[PDB]
RNA sequence: CCGAGCCUGGUGAUAGCUGGUUGUCCAAGAUAGAAUCUUAGUUCAACUUUAAAUUUGCCCACAGAACCCUCUAAAUCCCCUU
RNA sequence: GCCUGUUUACCAAAAACAUCACCUCUAGCAUCACCAGUAUUAGAGGCACCGCCUGC
RNA sequence: UUAAUUUAUUAAUGCAAACAGAAACCUGCAUUAAAAAUUUCGGUUGGGGCGACCUCGGAGCAGAACCCAACCUCCGAGCAGUACAUGCUAAGACUUCACCAGUCAAAGCGAACACUCAAUUGAUCCA
């Protein structure tokens, strides 16, 4: 990671994280399952069912991805007809 | 136009589909039936061998 | 600490070259002028005989093979029994080509019954099954039956009500199950008629004494055909040199155990796919002395000279064998090498 | 490691474009199965068109 | 340039002496008509697999004979064990038959003097060898 | 100080390696592992620290945890009271 | 080891290298080398003078 | 050096170009070599060798919840077969001591009237 750029002197964003992950404004990171398109003929329907699901990264992984991206990706967006719009905020959350 | 052509194509194929299923199901029974006759014929040929022993 | 700066290192030979060198020294003296003729046949691809699956449409397959000019040597040999004058295991149909013909059979195609029409196997490997003289209602025990070159032939006869197929290697056993499943219909294998196990053959000399009338024993040995071509799991590599040294010992032990397993008055055929006389006749003589000295068991080796003359047309036989019969490969008849010896228990 | 079976692709005869992959033995005729088609929500005939690979 | 490539291949790729090249061309005129790839393959077969050095090739008229008959005769002798490929040092276990004996003499004489096999056996080997050659070309 | 001269520059080359790492006082504070061209390292977990929130935590009475298996083992896990 | 000669300046002077002699390889020719030369010449090598030796 | 990656460079041919009327020089694009350039030398174990080993599963050590190591003590696995709703979805849990992966699953929709197997497997990018 480049903490200070050579032409602007500011932190950069790793484009590997952006393409492979989605960040909700609540802080959660949504990713895909590694291997949801690989050798589907030898996998049971139950196994394939959880491979094509979107899962949340844990605390350690989420903290790692917050340092590899700049604040432009942590801002709140208001896209029209956003499939993940309802998941940008937590409800009935304690502690 | 593309949606209607696909819908018409699906409807046209599904029109013949019940007849195709019956023909396919009928052929599967016939193919097994031909093999079953061969199984009986094998016993008949093996019955000839028993005749030779006797 | 290991020393990696040796003054002289033995040059690395391929396992094929290692097998060729050992065979060249031993077999040149044993066979004399016939070794060069044998050697070319070993290096050339062996001819494959088409064994008709009796469970499938055998009559239709026979007609199909006749179109490819295939000739049933088994049927020809049966008519030769009276011409020359225990007989042999009946209900076997194997089609091969003419002497000197290089035509290869097409791959087998499953029939209407869902089973393969025929099995492709060496024609020299069918002789031990024929020499076994199988009869209906008998109980047949096969040691080292996997992958099933001779195991499948026994079921084609239909003379074995109960079969005990045992091979030490489970990987070979797994191949045997698939071959039986693809060829033999499930109804026969449904019951206890075919028993496929994976245990040491030495155990069969104690667990089942006098249980079986006909026992076929094909002990593991240095396969001349496979060693000179295959590069995987070759017995002639340096790591497996220890196994080759103890190989004749296992051949004596496994054969002796099978002899204990058979009932007195039964027939035991010893089969080996090799040309080395130190593993063909000496093993047979080793087992005979082993039984008499340790368990006081006497066996009689039958004469295969009558059997030799019947297949002389389609097979090449070596006429300088003390006890067993050795079928040497030839350019015209590429079947072999095969060594089979028949002994009965008294 | 001889390829005893092969992986083939079955195409629906209803024209819906639905397809699924199945495993079949190499030495066998092309399969003609009766599989469920989610597009029409009923079982429809399928026919083998192209072999994908060897297993 | 067709002549230029042939002699250059002999002098550079085959590394034949200029004196040897003159004797080769006078003795064997079929070299010019032969394709460069087959000519190079024919030469290296004698040098490596057979073990024949440059002076012996020129004197024995190796290049004039067809490639196919060389393959049939050499491999059969090699499989017979009569012919042993020289090792790294150049020594051989059993002295090889003379090269002129293998090639110059007729097929019937070739079997009798060296192979010591029946005529029928050699006929089967050629068909078997051609199948292996046919498979070898397809695999490559 | 020639298995590739010397000098200058790139150059504050790089070194998972060696050495060093400067005032006072108090407090908490040690040994499960996994992956690794990796076992002289690093990452994660375990452990440890501070802050914060909350309510149970530890100890443990019966009951309860397999047969082919009598080394018919010492003893655990679970666990209200306390 | 033919010989005189040469080499590790600063741990090896030698059986090592070179050396006449012999052998192999390459080249048919001008105007800065080879060369102001031309197959009895030039270059690239091996061996180390000289003398002697079979089988086939 | 028959390690990998290249022919820029050099030389020899081919074509295009350019010419005369045929050719050469030059230039571009190729194919052959030549001579070089860049870079690397997987770990584990083994003093008298001519190698074995690296992933996954079961049994003993590890006797009774779980876990628990070798140079350990033993056997294997890199499949096949039957299905063709081996369809679509969804509470609550397990988890090989992390992660990645892996496993079970009520209800519901739709049909019938979570296949066997201890292992039988390969991520991302890319095509
Ligand atoms: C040369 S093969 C013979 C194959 C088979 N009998 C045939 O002819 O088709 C010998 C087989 O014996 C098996 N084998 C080796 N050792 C064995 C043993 N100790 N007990 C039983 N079988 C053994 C090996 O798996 C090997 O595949
Ligand atoms: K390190
Ligand atoms: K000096
Ligand atoms: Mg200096
Ligand atoms: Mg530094
Ligand atoms: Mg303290
Ligand atoms: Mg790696
Ligand atoms: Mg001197
Ligand atoms: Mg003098
Ligand atoms: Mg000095
Ligand atoms: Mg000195
Ligand atoms: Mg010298
Ligand atoms: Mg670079
Ligand atoms: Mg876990």
């Amino acid at each position: 990671l480049t903490y200070f750029s050579a032409r602007k002197g500011k932190r950069k964003t790793v484009k590997a994280v952006i393409d492979r992950f989605l960040r909700l404004h609540c802080g959660l990171w949504v990713r895909r399952k590694a291997g949801y398109k690989k050798k589907l003929w030898k996998k049971t329907p139950a196994r394939k069912k959880r491979l094509r699901e979107f899962v949340f990264c844990n605390k350690t992984q989420s903290k790692l991805l917050d340092k590899m991206t700049t604040s432009f990706w942590k801002r709140r967006n208001w896209y029209v007809d956003d499939p993940y719009q309802k998941y940008h905020d937590r409800t009935n959350l304690k502690v | 136009q593309k949606r209607r052509e696909r819908e018409q194509h699906i409807a046209e194929c599904m029109a013949k589909m019940p007849q195709m299923i019956v023909n396919w199901q009928q052929q599967q029974r016939e193919n097994w039936e031909k093999a079953q006759a061969d199984k009986e014929r094998r016993a008949r040929l093996q019955a000839e061998a028993q005749e030779l022993l006797g | 600490r290991y020393k990696k700066k040796w003054a002289a290192t033995e040059p690395k030979f391929p396992a094929v070259r290692l097998a060729l060198q050992n065979f060249d020294m031993t077999y040149s003296v044993q066979f004399g002028d016939l070794w060069p003729s044998i050697r070319v046949s070993l290096l050339s691809e062996q001819k494959y005989g088409a064994l008709v699956n009796n469970f499938a449409a055998w009559d239709h397959v026979s007609a199909k093979l006749e179109q490819l000019s295939a000739k049933d040597f088994v049927n020809e040999a049966i008519s030769h029994w009276e011409l020359q004058s225990w007989a042999c295991s009946p209900n076997l149909r194997c089609f091969t080509f003419d002497r000197g013909d290089i035509s290869r059979f097409p791959p087998a195609r499953p029939g209407s019954l869902g089973v393969m029409e025929y099995y492709l196997m060496d024609a020299a490997s069918l002789l031990p099954v024929l020499a076994l003289g199988l009869q209906p209602g008998d109980i047949v025990l096969d040691l080292c039956a996997a992958p099933g070159g001779k195991t499948l032939a026994l079921l084609q006869t239909g003379c074995c009500r109960n079969l005990a197929a045992n091979d030490l290697s489970p990987s070979r056993i797994a191949r045997l199950q698939k071959i039986l499943h693809s060829y033999v219909p499930e109804e026969i294998r449904d019951g206890n008629q075919v028993r496929v196990t994976s245990w040491d053959g030495r155990k069969w000399g104690e667990l089942e004494g006098d249980t079986y009338d006909r026992v076929l024993v094909d002990v593991p040995c240095t396969t001349d055909r496979h060693s000179l071509h295959e590069e995987e799991n070759n017995i002639f590599k340096r790591s497996r040199k220890k196994e080759r040294q103890i190989l004749p010992v296992l051949q004596v032990q496994l054969l002796a155990a099978g002899l204990l397993a058979t009932k007195p008055g039964g027939h035991v055929v010893y089969s080996t796919c090799s040309l080395s006389h130190l593993q063909n006749e000496y093993v047979v003589q080793g087992a005979i002395e082993l039984l008499a000295n340790q368990y006081s068991i006497q066996v009689q080796v039958e004469d295969l000279t009558h059997f030799r003359r019947v297949f002389m047309d389609t097979f090449c036989f070596f006429s300088s064998c003390q006890v067993g019969e050795l079928v040497i490969p030839n350019l015209m008849a590429n079947f072999g090498p095969m060594y089979f010896c028949k002994m009965r228990r008294l | 490691s001889k390829s005893k079976n092969i992986l083939v692709r079955m195409v629906s005869e209803a024209g819906t474009g639905f397809c699924f992959n199945t495993k079949r033995n190499r030495l066998r005729e092309k399969l003609t199965l009766l599989h469920y088609d989610p597009v029409v929500k009923q079982r429809v005939l399928f026919v083998e068109k192209k072999k994908i690979r060897s297993l | 340039q067709d002549i230029n490539d042939t002699v250059r291949l002999l002098k550079e790729k085959c590394l034949f002496t200029v004196q040897q090249v003159t004797k080769i061309l006078h003795s064997c005129p079929s070299v010019l008509r032969e394709d460069l790839g087959q000519l190079e393959y024919k030469f290296q077969y004698a040098y490596f697999r057979m073990g024949i050095k440059h002076p012996d090739i020129v004197k024995s008229e190796y290049l004039q004979y067809s490639l196919t008959k060389i393959k049939q005769r050499h491999i059969y002798l090699e499989r017979l064990g009569r012919y042993q490929t020289p090792d790294k040092k150049g020594q051989t276990q059993i002295p090889n038959p003379l090269l002129k004996d293998i090639l110059r003499v007729s097929e019937a004489e070739f079997l009798a003097r060296t192979a010591c096999t029946s005529v029928e056996e050699f006929q089967v080997f050629k068909k078997l060898l051609a199948r292996e050659e046919e498979e070898s070309e397809s695999s490559t």
